[PDB]
Parts: structure tokens; C-alpha cells; sequence
RNA sequence: UCAAAGUUUAGG
RNA sequence: AAUUCCGAUAACGAACGAGACUCUGGCAUGCUAACUAGUUACGCGACCCCCGAGCGGUCGGCGUCCCCCAACUUCUUAGAGGGACAAGUGGCGUUCAGCCACCCGAGAUUGAGCAAUAACAGGUCUGUGAUGCCCUUAGAUGUCCGGGGCUGCACGCGCGCUACACUGACUGGCUCAGCGUGUGCCUACCCUACGCCGGCAGGCGCGGGUAACCCGUUGAACCCCAUUCGUGAUGGGGAUCGGGGAUUGCAAUUAUUCCCCAUGAACGAGGAAUUCCCAGUAAGUGCGGGUCAUAAGCUUGCGUUGAUUAAGUCCCUGCCCUUUGUAC
């Protein structure tokens, strides 16, 4: 049983918790202070969000390979209220996407590929596909 | 007496702005009877009106 | 010699190409079973042929699909079209035309969409208004 | 037919209402008893059928 | 599922239409009634084509309204199914029948056409079309619910149920059923 | 006319009303509990998560917008 | 739970302990959703609580962070008065003091007879917007 | 099977 | 739909316009086609690590590592053909021209482009080295440089954008497009992958790209799924305003734009009035082109979500023909 075989919402719930339990990520200094992208009004309501988006970034890297940080800002883009002017697409925060991919670099979930950009590593494919197998065997629901 | 009545022949759309179809209607309980009267909406041969009154019978409008 | 059938489906710009094959009737799309795709309200759509014809008709015919283009609603109807068209093409070729005939009738009386696609497609905007038909507001006075 | 049903007198031939009008020109045209005509069609003193 | 088509949960059969007239244009069933109130459903192409659309799909479509909700359909599918759930718990019986019965006691039986009448406007009473009767019934009551569900803490679904229940019951409490009674009274005043 | 002024507290009488009355309703939604009482809404949600946990109410649907809850599951 | 204050009085303002803390502090002039949220994270509070809860020690803890933010690592940016001319400090003005700093800066431009000051003086739009059409008051 | 609806550069 | 046809007949026999036509939309498991499409399903030759199921085999899943001496065209691109004609069945119609319905299947209707006679003293001399006349012509109405102005605000109108919330807001998560454009230039510079530095706007490195090659499975928005919040001018709304930081620039003050922290206005759905629209249509919703050093609240294209209501009439507003009246 692979990750595609699982409901992706509840997968990253577990992956983030897997990333907490391990306790060797490197969440940086900012976390509290930082915004997350120029989109935003507010800071994330989950105060342990770096674990969640590191999880969401990895699971993306499993599906689509060779993804740079510029690729990562595009995936976490969205609407931007100019407020009184019409909305437009803003790309996600660079540094926090970079700080994530460096964190998975140190974890050895990933490896920076030939022809540029990150791609995930077997020892990472372990964790991702293992936790899918855990989710699949949660219950018949 | 809310008599039902089946449309036999849709005649032509009367009305000022054009809306009220003039429709000839068989009278359900005894089909010998047959008034002509007006309808707001899309009407066709083979449907059933719900006349409240049963004795008015319109003509030109 | 293998009994392969590649069959397409359309909805606006949503090319869903299904692909039947002699097997065990998995039915997954892009690379994941029917219980994602993930607009989710429209689950019964991308189930319909499976619900109508039942698991017996499918049983021994595995159906990998591929989709791209169109939006999320568009892509669902595409696959929904594709998988039911594909099935009809398997039975036409590698069963007998009598079973096909009954299958086809069961789907059509449900909906003509299943096999025969819409020709509906997006009408072009002409200058003097924001859409095809809508005109910009006349000032007059 | 409603009155034919609910008349006492068997069969019975009804009556008829007999009125000679006298429309003046102004009113005759208004009520469209008489339309106008082209200079040629003015000279046709047969009635319409 | 293979022999009979459920509406996700609820049943198609055992939904008896009362008014022979609303019947035929209420498609809760010919036999044909589907899993969802969504369907490519190009019914607009011709005149009475409209009727063959299943009433729940129509009710969803009539819910996709006031610009901010224009085009927003899955948004509205969810609303309907939640209302049907709410109707199921509140009353009991199939919510489909509760909708059908609501529809049935909501559309006017006669209205009042605006004929010219010299210049200053005075109507004639005229007697409504069964398709029109169903249509007005659908929109009246969907509209009734919307305007209930703005600025109070009450979900659309919850409001939509409560109107549909206060419609099926001739409550004179539903916007729809009340607006209808007033419409029919106005027509009586010029019958 | 409308000026609705709500509570955000474990304020004794309301909490005892919830524990008695609310598990008997057929419709139980936070909105409905709000209009029954004069309880805020976030309060009402929290109350109706607490009665599930305890097991005096039933879950019908747990959707983003609307949650639905029922009578006990009586007999 | 917690039966106590519900209503608060902090730094001349009247915060509704009825509200949730992270958005309740924004009742004060000069602290916004951003800043307040940061301030509570450096405070290390369960910010789910309504402001009407919280120990009186905790609200004084919050205020002391709000007043002297950079000492609890609220960085340079999250501060409304930076490199602020009347001594080159970088610091978050609050309360009536915020109003006082504003008025002094306007009075400053006024005293200098600069363009921008003259327009604030005349009750016009200062940020170069077109006024033939708008602001009709 | 008939409501009310007046006026129109000197400046070519 | 049509001065479109039939048919009448002091007319006969023609010319334009309409129609035909061109471009486009949708049907082709039919044909031609491919490393700048796919690959397509094979082969799995595999890599590959437990990647997973599983004691192990066999499967499930992609990423890709793949060329060529694998196999093709379903998806792709675009050629040249076919294809629908009111042809079929039933009515109605002078049993003509035709209209209605239904079969087959797109049902004569996908939407543009082109577009007559005669006008208008419509606009344009500020598009022209198209221009007559008039003017002015060195202390220039020529021309270049510096600066300011077209942005000035008691006010009145026009097309717009954002909203007035909970069918919502915010915070996360999931997950799909289609027309395009792009440097190495007519006078000085494009599009940008990947890595580092920065909260962010951006900065610095190296790469690819005159392009189905690179940007680019363009990983768009709305939507969908978990967040709170709770009808409080509220976390709705985001005006105005202070402080700070970026980039474009020879230069940005009268705020060029971008980012940041703060400030937090009317607005709780709009009087009389009036616009736009019938099928992928309105409306929502983003993204391209244009201008463009800097750069869209405009525009012109693109798609994605996708209704309600009509299928009619001349009441209003207008138009086309005939008769009629007319002191125009």
C-alpha cells in the first residue's frame, strides 16, 4: 500500500506528528514572528506549523520530483486581497520553503538532484510510504 | 370548488405584453363541459389546470 | 496476446483517457482509487457506472485512467464518461455484441452523458462587453 | 348549451336580438366597422362576406 | 444500489404526489431520479425540456443565487443534503416527499396578469400553468430560506429545512406559503 | 429591533439546562442551541463537543460549515 | 470556566475580557492582530482563552512584553515607530502616546513649513491622490 | 368598447 | 432570418445586397504523421531502496535511467478527406414554397468575419514626408535644455473596483486550465529554472531559452477539506494617516510602484431613475496580450465554476413594408 492509496489530508496529519516525535528537524528561530507569505493577514493558528508544511512539502516531493524552492512558492500560492483593488496571485514565502527543504536535507528525507532542485531519498520514501501503511490500517472508514 | 380541468387545445397567446395563453379546457369530472380561459406560463396540450372559479370564461384581453 | 482498450472522455477541456485491460477490476485514476479524485461531493458521479452495472460486469477488467485539462468538476465527468465508454469498448471487442448492447442501454437510460459527450464549449467574448453576450453599460445621459 | 340543458320547455328555439345601429363616420372608423381604402378600393360598394 | 437508485441515502419510491397536475412536472421520479442533484444537464436548450430535470437538481439550482453564490453549485449541493438530513431528524419521512409536499403547497393556483387597462394599471386575474406553478414554488421557498438565513446564527441548511417543513405543513409561516396566499388573495380581488 | 447579547461562560444555570434539556432535541446544532439559550456560538460548539465526548448526544454529520447532532439514541 | 474579571482596564483602555485575548488587546490604540499575536507567543499563553480569563499576573506579563518588545525578541520590523528621528530608537508606540507622537510629527512638518505639512494643515489628502472627484466633506 | 402629453436659434 | 422562395402578373430579362463565401466550434479507435507529442500500452532491460503489501513469491505505486537495432497513434500536434441535406417517418400546408414533431445522430440555428444604394456639411488637419488656403517664421507658434503644469478642489455627472459578511472571514491542508508572451531588437535591453543571503519587497551566484526544446505535467483562482470566529460597524469593510524598508530610474517631493508595522472612515443591500443579457449564456473566478524603465481599478483574449427565466408580443422604445392623410 502506497501514499496515493490514502486520503492525503489525514496523511499529513500523521506525517507532521511523525516529524514531531522524531525530534530532529531544525525549526528555525522565527516561527512565532514570521508571516508565511505576503498574502496573509495573520500568522498560522497552529503554532506547530513548520512540522505540518515540512510534511506537506515532502509529500509533494514524493508525487512531483525535482521541485526547487521556486516550485515550492508556486505550490503554496493563493489570492492576495489588495483590499479595495482586485485580487491577484502571490507566490508563497521563499525563506520558509527554503528552511523546510534544508530541514529535510538534514533529516535525509531528501537529496538535491542532478539538473537542479530537490527530490526525496529512499530513507525518506521509507517514512512517507510507511506512514501511509499506518494510516491505511487505522480502520475501515 | 377547486375543479381540475385538462387543456385540450392551446389557442394563441393573448396579453398586453404577450404572456397569457388562451386555452380551451375539458373539465375532468364531466368532459362534456369546455370553457375557454387564460393562463400565466408555458402551457401545452396535455396538462391540468387548477381552476378555483368554474364559471368565468374569458375571451379577448 | 493481451486484450487492451484505450478509450477517451471529454468535458470542456477535460481529456480523461481510460484504459481497460484483462485483470481484476481495480479502477484507479491517474494513480489512485475512485475514493479520492477529491471534489468528493461528486463521488457518486465517478461511481455511477460501477453502481449501475455492478461489480460483476467490471470484475475481471482493470481500468487505469489518465486525465488532464479542464477543471475539477470537468475532470470527474470526463473519467465518468471515459470508464463507461471503455467498458463498452472492451465488451464490443473481447466479449460479444449482445452483452455490450445491454450494458449500453443500462447507462443511456440513466444518462446520455455517459457515452455521448456534450458539444458545449466556451463561447468567445467579443469587444464592447465583459463576456460573450454581456455588454458594457450604456451611459445615454 | 348550459341554458339548453336547464330550460324547461322541451327542445325550444331560443330568441334573437335585433338591433339597427347608426354609426357616425368618426365613431365607425374608431370602432373599425369600416377601415380606410386605397383610391381604387374606395369604389367597391359590394359588402365584405 | 443496482436494482434501485438511492438519493445517496433516501428512497425514490414511496413518494406519492397529491395534486394530479403538479404530478408529471414534479420529477421526484418518473422512474428517473439520480444519486446527486448535479448533472451536466443541458435542459435549457428547449421549452418544456426543463420539466424532466429532477426537482432536487432544480432546487439546488434555484439556491445558487445572489451574485456571491452564482456558479457555486457544490456549495449548494451540500446545503440541500444537510437540509434533507435536518428534515429527516426534525419531522421524519423522506425529505424528498417533504420537499414534494412543500412544492405542492407553495405555488399559486391563480395569479393576476398585468394587462394594460387604458393606461393606469389595473390587472385581470389569470390562472397559472403547472410548470410555472412548480417553478414559482421552487424559487419562492428557496428565496424564503435565504433571506431568513442572513444575519442570525442559523445555517442555510437549517433555515432551508425549516421553510420546507413550514411549507409542507400549510403553516402561513414559511415566506413561500405566505407570499403565495397573499398572491392568490390579490388575484381574488380582481377575479 | 434586533440586538443580541450573548454569554461565553460556564454560568451554572445554563450548564445545568444543557445537561438536562439539550440531549432530548431532534435537531441539535450550535446555532440552534444559541437561539434556545443566549449562549454565544463558540460556547455552543464547545458544549456540543463535550456532550458527544460524554455520550449524551449523537453525531449525524461533522462537516466544515454545519455539524449535526441528535437525541441520545433512545429506546 | 474561570469566573473573574470579564472586562479589563489596561493602559487607559477598556479591553473586553468578553473577547478572545489575541484580538481583545487590539482594543488598545497601536497594537494590531499581528503584533498582539506575536506578543502572546513571547508571553507563552494558551491564546484560546478569552481575555476575561487569564491571571492578573498574566495580563501584566503581556503588557510588559507589549511595552518593551525587543527585550523578549519581538524583532525589529514588528514595531510601529522605527528609526524615529527624535533620538534614533526603534520601538512600538502605544496608547495616548501614539496619538502624541503622531501630532508632534504633524506639528514638526507644520513648523518646518513643508508641503506635506501644509496639506495636513489644510485638511486635504496628503498622499498625492486626486481630489477633484473625492473626499467631498 | 377613447385618461394626461404644451414648446422648440437672432446666431446663416 | 431575409425583395427568401412559391405563385400571381405590362412586363421581359439583369445587376448589387441577403444567401452562398472565409475563419472558427464540435464528429471521426478512418488515412497521412512524428526524440521540439505522446511515448502508448508492452518489455519492465531496469535503477532503486524496504518503496510498500506480504514469511517469501507475485502484485500496487509512481520518480524516473533509458536509448534505439521496442510497438504504435487511443490521448497530441495539423494536413488532406469525409460529414447534415430539413434527407428520413408522421402530421399540417393550394398536398408548391414551406412549418411542426420524432428516428438516426451535431437537427435547417456554434460564434465571428466580410458587407449594398444613397446619405451625414458625424469625428479625424494632434497618424501621416495625404493636403488647399490662411497664419507664424530668428526677440520664431521652428527647435533643444531647466523647471512647473495636464494630478490643482465649494461642487455636478459618466464608465469602473471593493464591499456591506457566517451560502461568510481568517489559518492550515488538498487539488484541476486555456489563449498567450519571451533576449541577443529601428537603438538597449527580454522570459526566466536551480542554489545560497534576507521576515518581506528583494539581493547575489551560476544555468536553459529566437522556443511543441527552456520558463512549464504553465502545479491559477474560485472550488473542495479540516480552522476558528459568532451577528457585535464584529476577525465584516479596508478608506484615510504616522514610521520604517525594497526595487525602476538622470530624477519619484505633489506620497512611481512593491514590502512591513501601526491607524481602522462611510458602508448593515441603496430614493426617483436606468443598463446588460436566453446555453457553456449571465454571474462568480482567476490567468495571458496591449501600453510597459518602472506598470492596471482600463482594455482585449483565454479558459474554470456554472444558474434562474423565456421560447413570446407589439403595451413601452424603435425599426421594415402596404394603404391612408398631411398647410411639413
Amino acid at each position: 500500500v502506497t501514499v496515493k492509496d490514502v486520503n492525503q489530508q489525514e496523511f499529513v496529519r500523521a506525517l507532521a506528528a511523525f516529524l514531531k516525535k522524531s525530534g530532529k528537524l531544525k525549526v528555525p528561530e522565527w516561527v512565532d514572528t514570521v508571516k508565511l507569505a505576503k498574502h496573509k493577514e495573520l500568522a498560522p493558528y497552529d503554532e506547530n506549523w513548520f512540522y505540518t508544511r515540512a510534511a506537506s512539502t515532502a509529500r509533494h516531493l514524493y508525487l512531483r520530483g525535482g521541485a526547487g524552492v521556486g516550485s515550492m512558492t508556486k505550490i503554496y500560492g493563493g489570492r492576495q486581497r489588495n483590499g479595495v483593488m482586485p485580487s491577484h496571485f502571490s507566490r508563497g514565502s521563499k525563506s520558509v520553503a527554503r528552511r523546510v527543504l534544508q530541514a529535510l536535507e538534514g533529516l535525509k528525507m531528501v537529496e538535491k538532484d542532478q539538473d537542479g532542485g530537490r527530490k526525496l531519498t529512499p530513507q525518506g520514501q521509507r517514512d512517507l510510504d510507511r506512514i501511509a501503511g499506518q494510516v491505511a490500517a487505522a480502520k475501515k472508514k | 370548488p377547486i375543479k381540475l380541468a385538462r387543456v385540450t387545445k392551446v389557442i394563441g397567446k393573448t396579453g398586453s405584453q404577450g404572456q397569457c395563453t388562451q386555452v380551451r379546457v375539458e373539465f375532468m369530472d364531466d368532459t362534456s363541459h369546455s370553457t375557454i380561459r387564460n393562463v400565466k406560463g408555458p402551457v401545452r396540450e396535455g396538462d391540468v389546470l387548477t381552476l378555483l372559479e368554474s364559471e368565468r370564461e374569458a375571451r379577448r384581453l | 496476446p493481451l486484450q487492451s482498450v484505450q478509450v477517451f472522455g471529454r468535458k470542456k477541456t477535460a481529456t480523461a483517457v481510460a484504459h481497460c485491460k484483462r485483470g481484476n477490476g481495480l479502477i484507479k485514476v491517474n494513480g489512485r482509487p475512485l475514493e479520492m479524485i477529491e471534489p468528493r461531493t461528486l463521488q457518486y458521479k465517478l461511481l455511477e457506472p460501477v453502481l449501475l452495472l455492478g461489480k460483476e460486469r467490471f470484475a475481471g477488467v482493470d481500468i487505469r485512467v489518465r486525465v488532464k485539462g479542464g477543471g475539477h468538476v470537468a475532470q470527474i465527468y470526463a473519467i465518468r464518461q471515459s470508464i463507461s465508454k471503455a467498458l463498452v469498448a472492451y465488451y464490443q471487442k473481447y466479449v460479444d455484441e449482445a452483452s455490450k448492447k445491454e450494458i449500453k442501454d443500462i447507462l443511456i437510460q440513466y444518462d446520455r452523458t455517459l457515452l455521448v459527450a456534450d458539444p458545449r464549449r466556451c463561447e468567445s467574448k467579443k469587444f464592447g462587453g465583459p463576456g460573450a453576450r454581456a455588454r458594457y453599460q450604456k451611459s445615454y445621459r | 348549451r348550459d341554458i339548453s340543458e336547464a330550460s324547461v320547455f322541451d327542445a325550444y328555439v331560443l330568441p334573437k336580438l335585433y338591433v339597427k345601429l347608426h354609426y357616425c363616420v368618426s365613431c365607425a372608423i374608431h370602432s373599425k366597422v369600416v377601415r380606410n381604402r386605397s383610391r381604387e378600393a374606395r369604389k367597391d360598394r359590394t359588402p365584405p362576406p | 444500489t443496482p436494482d434501485i437508485k438511492l438519493f445517496g441515502k433516501w428512497s425514490t419510491d414511496d413518494v406519492q404526489i397529491n395534486d394530479i397536475s403538479l404530478q408529471d412536472y414534479i420529477a421526484v421520479k418518473e422512474k428517473y431520479a439520480k444519486y446527486l442533484p448535479h448533472s451536466a444537464g443541458r435542459y435549457a436548450a428547449k421549452r418544456f425540456r426543463k420539466a424532466q430535470c429532477p426537482i432536487v437538481e432544480r432546487l439546488t439550482n434555484s439556491m445558487m443565487m445572489h451574485g456571491r453564490n452564482n456558479g457555486k453549485k457544490l456549495m449548494t449541493v451540500r446545503i440541500v443534503k444537510h437540509a434533507f438530513e435536518i428534515i429527516h431528524l426534525l419531522t421524519g419521512e423522506n425529505p424528498l416527499q417533504v420537499l414534494v409536499n412543500a412544492i405542492i403547497n407553495s405555488g399559486p393556483r391563480e395569479d393576476s396578469t398585468r394587462i394594460g387597462r387604458a393606461g393606469t394599471v389595473r390587472r385581470q386575474a389569470v390562472d397559472v400553468s403547472p410548470l410555472r406553478r412548480v417553478n414559482q414554488a421552487i424559487w419562492l421557498l428557496c428565496t424564503g430560506a435565504r433571506e431568513a438565513a442572513f444575519r442570525n446564527i442559523k445555517t442555510i441548511a437549517e433555515c432551508l429545512a425549516d421553510e420546507l417543513i413550514n411549507a409542507a405543513k400549510g403553516s402561513s409561516n414559511s415566506y413561500a406559503i405566505k407570499k403565495k396566499d397573499e398572491l392568490e388573495r390579490v388575484a381574488k380581488s380582481n377575479r | 429591533r434586533d440586538k443580541l447579547n450573548n454569554l461565553v461562560l460556564f454560568d451554572k444555570a445554563t450548564y445545568d439546562k444543557l445537561c438536562k434539556e439539550v440531549p432530548n432535541y431532534k435537531l441539535i446544532t450550535p446555532a440552534v442551541v444559541s437561539e434556545r439559550l443566549k449562549i454565544r456560538g463558540s460556547l455552543a460548539r464547545a458544549a456540543l463537543q463535550e456532550l458527544l465526548s460524554k455520550g449524551l448526544i449523537k453525531l449525524v454529520s461533522k462537516h466544515r460549515a454545519q455539524v449535526i447532532y441528535t437525541r441520545n439514541t433512545k429506546g | 470556566p474561570e469566573k473573574f474579571q470579564h472586562i479589563l482596564r489596561v493602559l487607559n483602555t477598556n479591553i473586553d475580557g468578553r473577547r478572545k485575548i489575541a484580538f481583545a488587546i487590539t482594543a488598545i490604540k497601536g497594537v494590531g492582530r499581528r503584533y498582539a499575536h506575536v506578543v502572546l507567543r513571547k508571553a507563552d499563553i494558551d491564546l484560546t482563552k478569552r481575555a476575561g480569563e487569564l491571571t492578573e499576573d498574566e495580563v501584566e506579563r503581556v503588557i510588559t512584553i507589549m511595552q518593551n518588545p525587543r527585550q523578549y525578541k519581538i524583532p525589529d520590523w514588528f514595531l510601529n515607530r522605527q528609526k524615529d528621528v527624535k533620538d534614533g530608537k526603534y520601538s512600538q508606540v502605544l496608547a495616548n502616546g501614539l496619538d502624541n507622537k503622531l501630532r508632534e510629527d504633524l506639528e514638526r512638518l507644520k513648523k518646518i513649513r513643508a508641503h506635506r505639512g501644509l496639506r495636513h494643515f489644510w485638511g486635504l489628502r496628503v498622499r498625492g491622490q486626486h481630489t477633484k472627484t473625492t473626499g467631498r466633506r
